[PDB]
RNA sequence: GUCGGUCCUAACCCGACCCGUAACUCGGCGUCGGGGAAAGGGAAACGGGUUUAUAUUCCCGUACCGCGGUGGUAGGUGCGGC
RNA sequence: UAGGGGGGCCCGACUGUUUAGUAAAAACACAGGUCCCAGCUAGCCCGAAAGGGUUUGUACUGGGGCCGACGCCUGCCCAGUG
């Protein structure tokens, strides 16, 4: 082992081979999930990966469809309860 | 629990002597009982960092003392402020 | 509030406790009258006072808590919110 | 004042938030229908009333009515969506 | 001879320097050539921990966009409202000039001259009180319990600092003092002069007494002044 | 092209302007700019064979990334669910 | 593979550190006690100056000495030197 391998930023995994050799595989770690902006909740329909991992996705299966997709459905709804009530008069 | 005298201050055996074990204990049992919230009322308040305590429940996050939610010269201010 | 008039309102007419009836009876209609507590969450309480200044039902404000509110009906936890549907043998109602 | 046949509201929740809306009918205690109308991109759909903010407005028709018969209503009474 | 550790200090080496890219930054008010008579709002959106400071500071977000970091009052909630300006009202968390406060008062975090940022009383459950308003001073009492004159037109803000009763607790164990010491660089673990040798400090030698009194005159040049600079007595009472 | 270095910043260092010094290859300095990690952050390749001695680098098989084109489509001007 | 045990006395409270290569200790440090300077263009300090350390700090703080966990206590003397 590599002292860049001796890192622990590193994930090691064994995997037996198509000849029987048995050997090591190094991956990099996932970054965690999306959270709220407001309330720092965990946010639901964005899916977790690395940059080149969701530049193999399209737009529409990155995050969901309805308006403020960076918050909670909670603090969506309370947003647009007080616009409404402030476009009155 | 199952001790006579001492208290959180079990950890330390027999060293350190009396006096700073009992100080220990006793500020140790006051700061860890569940306290009363400011907004809601309840008994969910706990110490997040040294000067910092949040309800459980409501989420309510507050400045406050060290040791307790509050201090006597904090109440003096709050009495008389009030008044004016 | 007082406490003779509301326990005679539990024990004579009908009451529904709680923040999600209550808020629903204001938006669809079928309360008379709708009590809110000072502490309550902001957004119940405004949600309350808008449905119901709409709808035309009167709101009275408890100066007390929530805790307050549910100790004073038999109850071991909180009634933020309560409409009267009910009456009956009190004058509950006059006291809005 | 109600939740009364004739109010305009805004939907709050999913695809087609912030957008008028004209009551219809009522189904049970939870749920109304609501028709865009064709003013607007929404169909003649069942809706929770957790999911609209009613507003002061309000239009003069009979519970149950039909797209072509509310368009008109909104014609004179003033009411663009 | 040799040097003194008070001596060293002077230098400016890493043994001595305090370690101020580990804490969040300076604390300072708004300036007035941009809060002239406008009576500024904000919200408070965090209470933090500071390793530098000794009191939880707090982050305010303006109106237009700008957050900046307040030493937080005991008692101020996450989503409360706080007025910066003359026609701020008297409230725990807000900040007006001195001339608007009234007498009996509880006062933090006091310029020393209008527009400086805040200089005096900053620590943790630390408090001022306002004395007497004149038109050309303000008699405020500090906690070392001197009273000191102010320009009227300098800012404070009402309330108590937050973070009080912090020494009600002992240390305890050598590791924790470590830590607290390291936190800070301060020089720890502290040594004693008198068994130092005689190159080393101004007492010092192998029998371990200060041979010569222990009070110093003010006009002793450095590497002299050890003991009790100046003093007016000494003992017990 | 896919492994590491060539990018980013950390603690820290340097230059110009500026100030001091009888002066300097000396001492400072906020700012402007530039540097600073082959175990920190950071696009993309695996298995089998081949040589006396190299191989995730040559060969066989099967893949991926970036840039640039060609040709179609979704969309612009579309929908299902409280 | 795998502890010999018990009773008295002196020092140091304890875990910790020390004379690289004749001293590991009863010496150092330690929590804690008490005294001194200082309201900030301060107090203490580096430097030939310019500038700078404590300072992204403000008396529940920063600097300077002596004793050294805990318990019971800490008498008289300001003529002399300071
Ligand atoms: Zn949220
Ligand atoms: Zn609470």
């Amino acid at each position: 082992m590599k002292p860049m391998y001796r890192s622990r930023s590193w994930r090691r995994k064994y995997v037996r081979t198509p000849g029987g050799r048995t050997v090591i595989h190094f991956e990099r770690r996932k970054p965690k999930v999306a959270h709220c902006a407001m309330c720092g909740r965990p946010l639901n329909g964005v899916p977790r990966g690395r940059p080149s991992e969701l530049r193999k996705l399209p737009k529409t299966k990155k995050r969901p469809e309805r308006p403020y997709p960076n918050l909670c459905p909670s603090c969506m709804r309370k947003v647009m309860k007080a616009q409404v009530r402030a476009s009155i008069t | 629990g199952r001790t006579t005298k001492v208290g959180s201050a079990g950890r330390f055996g027999p060293r350190y002597g009396l006096k700073i074990r009992r100080r220990v204990a006793a500020v140790e049992a006051r700061m860890k009982q569940k306290h009363v919230c400011p907004v809601c009322g309840r008994k969910a308040v706990r110490r997040i960092s040294t000067g910092i305590w949040q309800c459980q429940k409501c989420g309510a996050t507050f400045a406050g003392g060290a040791y307790l939610p509050t201090t006597p010269a904090g109440k003096v201010a709050k009495r008389v402020t009030a008044s004016k | 509030d007082f406490a003779f008039e509301l326990r005679k309102v539990q024990d004579t007419g009908k009451i529904v406790m709680g923040a999600k009836k209550s808020i629903h009876l204001a938006k669809v209609g079928g309360a008379k009258l709708i009590i809110v507590a000072r502490n309550a969450r902001p957004d119940i309480k405004e949600d309350i006072y808008y449905y119901a200044k709409l709808s035309g039902i009167p709101v009275y404000e408890f100066e007390g808590t929530s805790v307050e509110l549910g100790t004073l009906l038999g109850r071991p936890h909180t009634v933020s919110a309560l409409a009267v549907i009910d009456p009956g043998e009190s004058k509950i109602l006059a006291l809005a | 004042p109600a939740i009364e046949v004739g109010r305009i509201a805004v939907v709050i929740a999913g695809r087609r938030a912030g957008q008028k809306v004209v009551v219809a009918d009522i189904i049970d205690k939870n749920f109304v229908l609501v028709t865009g109308a064709g003013l607007n991109k929404v169909k003649r759909r069942r809706m929770n009333v957790k999911h609209l903010e009613p507003l002061p407005e309000r239009v003069n028709i009979q519970r149950g009515a039909s797209d072509e018969e509310i368009k008109a209503a909104l014609e004179g009474a003033g009411i663009s969506l | 001879g040799k040097s003194l550790i008070q001596q060293r200090r002077g230098k400016g080496t890493t043994t001595f320097r305090a370690p101020s890219h580990r804490y969040r930054g300076a604390v300072r008010y708004v300036p007035l050539n941009l809060v002239q008579e406008r009576t500024l709002r904000g919200v408070v959106e965090e209470i933090l921990h500071d390793p530098g400071r000794t009191a939880p500071v707090a982050r305010v977000k303006f109106e237009d966009g700008t957050k900046k970091l307040i030493i937080a009052p005991e008692g101020v909630l996450v989503g409360q409202e706080i007025y910066i300006g003359p026609e701020a009202p008297i409230a725990i968390g807000n900040t007006l000039p001195l001339a608007k406060i009234p007498e009996g008062t509880y006062v933090y975090d006091i310029e020393g001259v209008p527009g400086d940022g805040g200089k005096y009383v900053r620590a943790g459950g630390t408090y001022a009180l306002v004395v007497s308003r004149e038109k050309d001073k303000v008699i405020v009492q500090l906690p070392s319990g001197e009273l000191k004159a102010f320009n009227p037109m300098c800012r404070a803000t009402i309330g108590v600092v937050a973070g009080g009763g912090r020494l009600e607790k002992p240390i305890v164990k050598a590791g924790k003092a470590y830590y607290i010491a390291k936190a800070r660089n301060r020089f720890w673990p502290k040594p004693r002069g008198v068994k130092m040798n005689a190159v080393n400090h101004p007492h010092g030698g192998k029998e371990h007494h200060i041979g010569r009194p222990s009070t110093v005159s003010r006009r002793a040049p450095p590497g002299r002044k050890v003991g009790h600079i100046a003093a007016r007595r000494t003992g017990r009472r």
